[PDB]
């Protein structure tokens, strides 16, 4: 089916453009929401905004009709910048479960631990690491799309392909997995001790959040990135490219889920409230 | 013993005597005469500035004489001089004690005043000889958080503490030229007429109290609120004034006629008032309020015509310029708009 | 003595002339409508003459 | 206009510089915790304090600041200066459980405090300074609670009580009957935001501090799990 | 002016029983929680019992609890406090004080030294 791709198509990137955009300038524009974690937010809005712009679109038409719109120069671009910003993303991502980390199991000196300084400064080297690690192919199925035959397929050495997948997913996911079971042993043993506390005289809520949270990040990402290690170490009869292609695409509906999840606090919903 | 009570009954058909004489010549009241005038309409006020380097809640802020420059101090233990038109900071000057709960910008504009929980009100000098802002006296007769504190002249500032007793300072010498007691509870705030002749005074008894600067006795007493009076201002010919209260209303007061004009109260409002004020030609009363944002008064048909909002906790200080070009409202999110 | 100091001070509170609330509310009146012309609060000023 | 210029660019500069000092001082301001300490002349809190209006004290515990102080320079009245302390990271209320003549006042302080809008927010770690004059006034056995409490007549001690192995029961009976009174005043209203952190405490008692120090801990560790709507 | 006079007894024999009245003006009674305190002779104030606005959430202290009952009557504007098989300890001045703030379900700093939203009190005595 093709009719209907091309609806989910719009409403996904409509969707992905419009919610980084409010969650930007809900931030920018409210002096009450500039939190520590708060940059961290902006970061991962800024991403997933400029991969709603400028990678979803044309992947999606290379998804749906077999021929690359653009040049070689394109294809080199779009790639390169689809790697940025999916890697930022998912570092980010990382960024704010330690952050959040450090605020629940060191509180008493997390006023003084992390700083406005030292989060934009982990911002930017984590958008200075996605981009080495994207622009490698700059400076540098077999070998066939690389001669341009109009196909922008995903025809990448077995090293660069291990280590960008470790890089952007693998890494962080265990890093996040850490801290979150972490958080949520903190989280059940908090909610033991006040349920014992007030019920002397006459729900599971960080369950419910970090399973969300986790479930999402999983399930959106893990299928792409074991798909390409499979790949990978093996070759194009293990993964077909139009199944890569859709779990490429299923990354971007993480993109676009993104902002719905660690923007769902009263808080924002005020500001969204006031903004809407 | 039965003196005392000779003396209790004497006070009360004393009392009663002063209603009635009171009661005899309200002739009208003002929402009846204001039949015959014009609605003000609807005003709509925007943030025109907004002023953020305060750590903690603000808690007091003053207008410069020259419209231009204002002084707040924040809970954090700091005291900034602001300058409202290009939102620079011109003084950043560290109390000793955190805890502040006013601030005075003098008229002249040499000398800045605070004080909080200290008891002592502390004067810093701006225009020294060596470019620097230093203590220049510590007014230390008070025995009770000090609530507020007006500039008079250069060495002649009076101070309200919660104590039940105002005091007239002389910062040369500093001591207490006079002090004024009489006033049940804690004092709240007190106002300055323009001629500075004589000012009055809020107190947490729901009564205000006129004093003379010169005599240094209490002239005259008004008893129309149900609870603690918060804010006291006067309007800007000096012939009434307006107190604010914690019950949800705000009322005003004429010195010469005894009486309660207005009651600005709404059914919908059941927050007390922290900061009133008028506008330079008297037609407006800004009122702050704690339900999170201010309230504008005609203050003439009692209506309530436009109102502020995005301050993200409560107001607390509240305070038009002397030109009437604009209005600075402080709250305890540590951030001071400035609307025009 | 503090119920004498009581008395004596509504005794003076109790013999200052009172004039007719209709009298205030006419004076108030005067001043609020003399210098209404000069309220940049009440009556919006162009942004010409606006610091802000 | 242009000494109108330089007047702007020297502004500048000064706007620059302050703000420099206004970074460090915010670095150095939201590192130390404030806390509002306050009891009854009789509660004991000044041997607590193991250092005009306010009497501040600093320690430190942990490499953590905390900025403790008591109020005595004011009158009895305090619904207009305690509002002021509505940002503090806890509330210290120190009161005696050896005079139960003086321990309604204490229940109804208390209340107050706990049900108080500005205060709504702020947890209070409970202190009771005369354990031992406690026990020594139950073991005398004149004075008899049930006189003020008559409720402790049919009162059973907690099976979660922890004694301390060599005490009278009945000692241990008044003191978590005290101790659930004011539990109780403190769950009644308490929805979710604030906490009670009672501890008993004697004259001698030389781990005070570390007791403010996990409190404190316990505060902001729940504090951040409910602002990351994670309880 | 907000007011509170206070109207009790003289002198009655233990175990015996007094109404006291309290009589409100110059606020909105429904608006405010009522309190009962009382002054020992030889001792200071003490908080005895109280009403919520609606007179849903009744108090009382220990050492009254069983005896004394306490109802207001917002029509009138009133209070009233009905005391039962009075003890020789219970001779004191009952002041009838209302609360600060309305609309807040605790109220504070109400048994102050000096307080200006309490009445002049009534004198109860017990004895043979
Ligand atoms: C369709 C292709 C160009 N998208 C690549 C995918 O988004 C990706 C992102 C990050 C990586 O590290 C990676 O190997 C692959």
């Amino acid at each position: 089916a093709v009719a209907l791709a091309g609806a989910l198509l719009a409403l996904e990137v409509l969707a992905t453009v419009g919610g980084n955009l409010l969650v930007i300038v809900a931030i920018a524009r409210t002096p009450r929401l500039q939190t520590m974690t708060n940059v961290f937010v902006t970061s991962l809005a800024t991403a997933d905004l400029v991969v709603g712009l400028l990678v979803v679109p044309p992947g999606a038409t290379l998804a749906l009709t077999g021929r690359w719109p653009l040049g070689a120069t394109g294809c080199e671009l779009w790639t390169s910048v689809d790697v940025l910003c999916v890697t930022a993303s998912i570092e980010t991502l990382c960024a704010l479960a330690v952050d959040r980390y450090l605020a629940v199991t060191n509180p008493l000196r997390y006023g003084a631990l992390v700083t406005k300084r030292r989060a934009r400064a982990a911002v930017v080297l984590v958008w200075v690491v996605s981009a080495a690690v994207s622009f490698a192919p700059i400076m540098s199925e077999a070998q066939r799309c690389h001669s341009n035959p109009h196909c922008c397929a995903f025809a990448s050495n077995i090293p660069y392909a291990l280590l960008s997948s470790s890089v952007s997913f693998y890494l962080p996911l265990l890093v996040m997995l850490f801290v979150y079971a972490r958080v949520f042993l903190v989280a059940t043993r908090q909610l033991r001790l006040l349920r014992r506390e007030l019920g002397r005289f006459p729900e599971h809520r960080a369950l419910r959040t970090l399973g969300l949270i986790v479930g999402t990040f999983t399930l959106c990402w893990l299928p792409f990135f074991v798909a390409n290690v499979m790949r990978a170490l093996g070759g194009p009869s293990l993964v077909p490219s139009p199944a890569l292609l859709a779990l490429n695409w299923l990354g971007y509906a993480n993109s676009a889920f993104n902002p719905l999840i660690y923007c769902r606090s009263p808080d924002f919903r005020s500001a969204f409230r006031r903004l809407l | 013993q039965s003196e005392l009570d000779q003396l209790r009954q004497e006070a009360e058909q004393l009392k009663n005597q002063i209603r009635d004489a009171r009661k005899a010549c309200a002739d009208a009241t003002l929402s009846q005469i204001t039949n015959n005038i014009d609605p003000v309409g609807r005003i709509q006020m925007r943030t025109r500035r907004t002023l953020r380097g305060h750590l903690a809640k603000i808690y007091a802020m003053h207008w410069g004489t020259d419209s231009r420059l204002l002084v707040s101090a924040s809970q954090d233990g700091k005291l900034i001089i602001w300058d409202s038109y290009t939102t620079n900071k011109v003084h950043a000057i560290p109390l000793r004690s955190s805890w502040v709960m006013t601030c005075a910008y003098a008229p002249s504009g040499n000398y800045v005043a605070c004080g909080g929980l200290d008891n002592i009100c502390s004067i810093y000098n701006l225009k020294t000889r060596e470019g620097n802002v230093r203590v220049s006296r510590e007014l230390a007769g008070h025995t009770g958080y000090l609530s507020c504190c007006r500039f008079l002249d250069d060495n002649q500032i009076v101070t309200s503490s919660g104590d039940t007793t105002c005091a007239l300072w002389d910062i040369e010498t500093g001591q207490q030229t006079t002090t004024f007691t009489g006033h049940t509870g804690d004092v709240m705030s007190l106002s300055l007429a323009p001629d500075t002749r004589l000012f009055v005074s809020g107190a947490c008894d729901a009564s205000a109290k006129l004093w003379d600067v010169r005599e240094g006795m209490c002239r005259q007493t008004f008893t129309g609120h149900e609870s603690d009076i918060n804010a006291i201002c006067f309007f800007p010919n000096g012939n009434a004034f307006a107190t604010g209260s914690d019950d949800a209303t705000c009322r005003l007061f004429d010195l010469r006629a005894d009486q309660e004009l207005m009651t600005y109260s709404h059914d919908n409002i059941i927050c007390g008032i922290t900061s009133v004020s008028f506008s330079k030609s008297g037609r407006l009363l800004l009122a702050g309020y704690d339900d999170f944002n201010c309230n504008v008064w005609d203050a003439l048909k009692a209506d309530r015509a436009g109102v502020l909002a995005g301050h993200d906790n409560r107001v607390s200080c509240l305070g038009v310029t002397d030109d009437g070009m604009a209005v600075a409202t402080g709250s305890w999110d540590s951030f001071l708009k400035i609307w025009n | 003595a503090q119920a004498r100091k009581l008395v004596e001070q509504l005794k003076m509170e109790a013999n200052i002339d009172r004039i007719k609330v209709s009298k205030a509310a006419a004076d108030l009146m005067a001043y609020c409508e003399a210098h209404a012309k000069e309220d940049p609060l009440l009556t919006p000023v162009p942004a010409s003459e606006n610091p802000f | 206009t242009e000494d109108q210029r330089n007047e702007e660019k020297a502004q500048r500069e000064a706007n620059k510089k302050i703000e420099k000092q206004l970074q460090k001082d915010k670095q150095v301001y939201r590192a130390t915790h404030r806390l509002l300490l306050l009891g009854a002349d009789n509660s004991g809190k000044s041997t607590i304090v193991k250092q005009s209006g306010i009497f501040e004290t600093k320690f430190q515990v942990d490499k953590v600041n905390f900025h403790m102080f008591d109020v005595g320079g004011q009158r009895d009245e305090r619904r207009k200066w305690i509002q002021c302390f509505n940002d503090v990271t806890a509330i210290i209320f120190v009161v005696d459980s050896s005079d139960y003549n003086r321990l309604q006042e204490a229940l109804n302080l208390f209340k107050s405090i706990w049900n108080n809008r500005w205060l709504r927010t702020i947890s209070v770690i409970l202190f009771l300074n005369k354990q031992d004059l406690l026990a020594e006034k139950v073991l005398a056995g004149k004075s008899k609670i049930e006189d003020y409490f008559p409720e402790f007549a049919r009162y059973t001690t907690p099976e979660d009580a922890t004694p301390e192995p060599g005490e009278d029961p009945r000692v241990t009976r008044a003191k978590y009957f005290i101790r659930d009174e004011f539990l109780r005043i403190s769950t009644a209203s308490g929805d979710g935001r604030h906490y009670c952190y009672p501890h008993f405490t004697c004259a001698v008692d030389t781990e005070n501090a570390r007791r403010i120090f996990n409190d404190c801990r316990d505060i902001i560790q729940r504090m951040h799990l409910r602002q990351y709507e994670l309880l | 002016q907000v007011q509170l006079q206070e109207s009790g007894g003289g002198l009655v024999q233990p175990g015996g029983s007094l109404r006291l009245s309290c009589a409100a003006s110059g606020f909105t009674f429904s608006n405010y929680k009522m309190n009962w305190v009382r002054q020992a002779p030889g001792k200071g104030l003490e908080w005895v019992s109280d009403i919520s606005q609606s007179g849903a959430s009744i108090s009382y202290t220990g050492s009254v609890k069983g005896r004394f009952t306490i109802s207001r009557d917002n029509a009138k504007n009133t209070l009233y406090l009905q005391m039962n098989s009075l003890k020789p300890e219970d001779t004191a001045v009952y002041y009838c004080a209302r609360c600060p703030a309305p609309f807040t379900r605790d109220c504070f700093d109400v048994t102050s030294t000096t307080y200006a939203y309490r009445g002049q009190g009534t004198q109860v005595t017990v004895s043979s």
